[PDB]
């Protein structure tokens, strides 16, 4: 039998398994990149893509 | 006694690169210029290498 | 590889190619480690300077895998190399030396 | 290692497939009884499915134990999954495809690179058979190998909605499914399905042969139909409810017609384009195996 | 120039002829009998004066316009 989902029924459940990210994850931190400008403006193509 | 096989290999490398730079079609006049200047500079790199 | 931005329009862009050829010579080993990553720059070169040849070549495939009895098997499909592939069965196809 | 019975792994009570319904663990067959179909003017006709490509994608050198069952079931029925092709870990199935590999596929649904203690796993022969076809989930995204994502849904329709006469004919009217429903029914259904250990169903589908295989197709037909149902709601152009005298009838329209929709909605799980390519490929392979 | 009456045939022939002289499509002629010429791409590259990437590809490698298999004419 599969377990009955907790939200499906009106009883309260005071212990639960919360997923949580660890120190290894970190979301939302600013991140750094090297940006490299095109060598010549006139060499840049638009169409045809 | 005199020739160095490595340098000679580089010589055929820049000869190849010079042929490639030479056969490289271009449209802008300055491109046509740096083609030949590129050719000269390769020809100099060869001497530094040797 | 520390990545190069070159787009290979001016003839002088050949310098980048030479910077690689010299790297192949002075350091064949380390070049062997970074060679797929340099193949990515070379493909930008070849697609410009030799589009027809680049067409046939990339049409053979951008990579390959050696099998039993040592025969090459090219991918039949263009795709960018990643160093994630260095530990994989795949090789950059530009260095196959297959006519 | 778990031995595979004369029937599939699915015969084991450990791999029961059962959606929640009416406060009990209903089997999919007895949910599909609730389904009813309004035929409309349009007609689905099933084209021959193109044979899946011979090529098995390279399993890139991946140290980790890739959780594949989770990846697949989320790609097909996950509420929130997206960009299911950017990662490309489905290719990892191919690592199992080799004869006498050190890799094993756990009942957990993870692909361990080496056999490991206290982790039960499917018989490597069977999994080799399963990987030999389903590794091709790895090229679901690759341009040369993408599945048709419009035509295939006709088969979905025929296998879901189609009456035995329609399934025999290979053509059914496009149908508009309906069933008496609870609040948020399609979501809860889709998640009861997402938790399913479908790797059992697939490994039995690929390893079994002879009468024992055909007996599988009949025993598990309603399960397969439930997956087809979740998927069809994922691509159904619209999904309304109808008041029906102090009762509510959920109505998805239409079965067998992929609307190619990508914008989300509260009513059902939604495919990003990657998920469409993926589901198309999965359908191509699974249907190719379901008819033989 | 001629809002009312038909353009006289002499002026039409002369002008159309001079413009016909004015046009010259890029190509590399070759002996292979299986070859065609991707006329669409050729005239298009010409009309843009070879400023589109297709135009650069043609102006640098005109031989790319030649094709045996009709589809590979564009795949190239
Ligand atoms: N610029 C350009 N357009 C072309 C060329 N050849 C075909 N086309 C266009 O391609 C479109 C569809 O190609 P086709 O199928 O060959 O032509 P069609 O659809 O049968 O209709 P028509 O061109 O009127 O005969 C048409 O609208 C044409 O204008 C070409 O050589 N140069």
């Amino acid at each position: 039998q599969v377990g009955i989902p907790k939200l499906e029924v009106d009883h309260i459940s005071f212990s639960n398994v919360v997923s949580m990210m660890t120190a290894n994850i970190r979301t939302g931190d600013d991140m750094a990149v090297e940006r490299v400008n095109p060598d010549d403006v006139r060499a840049i193509n638009i169409r045809n893509a | 006694t005199v020739t160095n096989e490595f340098a000679s290999r580089f010589r055929t490398i820049v000869a190849t690169l010079a042929n490639v730079v030479n056969e490289r079609a271009v449209q802008d006049d300055m491109q046509k210029a740096t083609r030949s200047c590129t050719k000269q500079w390769l020809r100099h790199l060869e001497t530094q290498f040797d | 590889l520390k990545k190069i931005a070159e787009s290979f329009e001016d003839p002088s862009s050949i310098v980048v190619v030479l910077e690689f050829i010299l790297f192949a010579l002075f350091f064949p080993t380390e070049f062997n480690r970074i060679k797929g990553d340099i193949q990515n720059v070379l493909l930008l070169f070849f697609s410009r300077w030799y589009p027809v040849e680049y067409g046939i070549f990339v049409q053979r495939g951008a990579t390959y895998t050696i099998n039993a009895a040592g025969e090459f098997e090219f991918s039949g499909r263009n795709e960018k190399w990643d160093q994630a592939l260095y530990l994989s069965e795949h090789f950059p196809a530009l260095f196959s030396d297959v006519p | 290692m778990l031995q595979q019975p004369t029937g599939g792994y699915t015969t084991l009570e450990q791999f029961a497939f059962t959606i929640r319904n009416d406060g009990t663990n209903a089997t999919p067959t007895q949910f599909l009884q609730l389904l009813s179909y309004e035929a409309t003017e349009n007609e689905l006709v099933k084209k021959t499915i193109p044979t899946p490509e011979t090529h098995l994608p390279s399993a890139r050198n991946v140290p980790g134990n890739v959780y594949i069952e989770d990846a697949i079931t989320q790609a097909l029925f996950g509420i929130s999954a997206q960009n299911v092709n950017a990662h490309g870990y489905f290719s990892r199935l191919s690592a199992l495809a080799l004869p006498n590999t050190s890799a094993r596929l756990g009942l957990d649904g993870v692909i361990y690179n080496s056999e490991t203690i206290n982790i039960p796993f499917y018989d490597p022969a069977a999994v080799a058979n399963f990987a030999a076809t389903y590794a091709k989930l790895g090229n679901a995204s690759t341009p040369r190998y993408r599945a048709d994502m419009i035509d295939i849904y006709a088969h979905v329709g025929l296998e879901l909605a189609g009456t035995d006469a329609e399934r025999a004919a290979g053509v059914m009217p496009v149908k508009r499914a309906k069933f008496d429903s609870w609040e948020g029914s399609l979501i809860s259904l889709s998640r009861d399905v997402v938790n399913w250990k479908i790797l059992a169903f697939l490994i039995d589908l690929c390893s079994l042969e002879g009468e024992a295989l055909r007996a599988f197709k009949t025993r598990n037909r309603d399960v397969f139909r439930m997956m087809l149902f979740i998927m069809s709601t994922a691509v159904a152009a619209n999904v309304v409810n109808r008041k029906v005298t102090k009762r509510v009838d959920r109505v998805l329209e239409y079965i067998g017609v992929n609307s190619m929709r990508t914008a989300g909605r509260t009513a059902t799980i939604t495919y990003d384009l990657s998920r469409h390519e993926f589901a198309a490929k999965f359908l191509q392979l699974t249907f190719t195996r379901w008819n033989a | 120039k001629y809002p009312s009456k038909a353009i006289p045939a002499d002026e039409l022939i002369d002008n159309l002829h001079s413009w016909m002289r004015s046009v010259h499509l890029l190509h590399v002629r070759s002996e292979d009998n299986t070859l065609r010429y991707n006329w669409m791409l050729g005239v298009y590259a010409r009309s843009t004066n070879y400023t589109t990437p297709v135009g650069q590809l043609v102006v640098n490698a005109p031989a790319i316009l030649n094709y045996s298999n009709p589809q590979d004419a564009f795949n190239s």
